[PDB]
């Protein structure tokens, strides 16, 4: 589908915030991440980051 | 890990070395880490500063 797609970009925009990432001490990216969620048995996992794909 | 392996490239090469020998994590004060989260309390610790000379 491309409708869902517009609905999801209709408004929607990437925004920037702090990561502790410490290869370079809490630094502020456009990839923040924010509740990786984990719980299906094959071992599958979804990442909910802060940027727009 | 357990292995220290060092690389890098000329083009022709990829130049690396390889040396065994034990790497450890040391966690501070009483809580056992996998790596310091992003919130909680301060201790003095040491390490090896990031200056030129």
């Amino acid at each position: 589908d491309l409708d869902t797609h517009f609905t999801q970009y209709k408004l929607a925009r990437p925004y920037i915030a702090d990561c502790p990432n410490c290869g370079h001490s809490r630094c502020d990216s456009p990839i923040a991440i924010e509740e990786v969620r984990g719980d299906a048995h094959a071992g599958v996992i979804r990442i909910q980051t802060s940027a727009m794909f | 890990g357990d292995t220290v392996t060092v690389g890098f490239h000329d083009g022709p090469n990829r130049h690396t070395c390889t040396v065994a020998h034990k790497v450890e994590f040391r966690p501070v004060g009483r809580e056992k880490y996998r790596h310091p989260p992003e919130h909680g309390v301060e201790l003095p610790c040491n390490r090896y500063t990031h200056k030129r000379a």
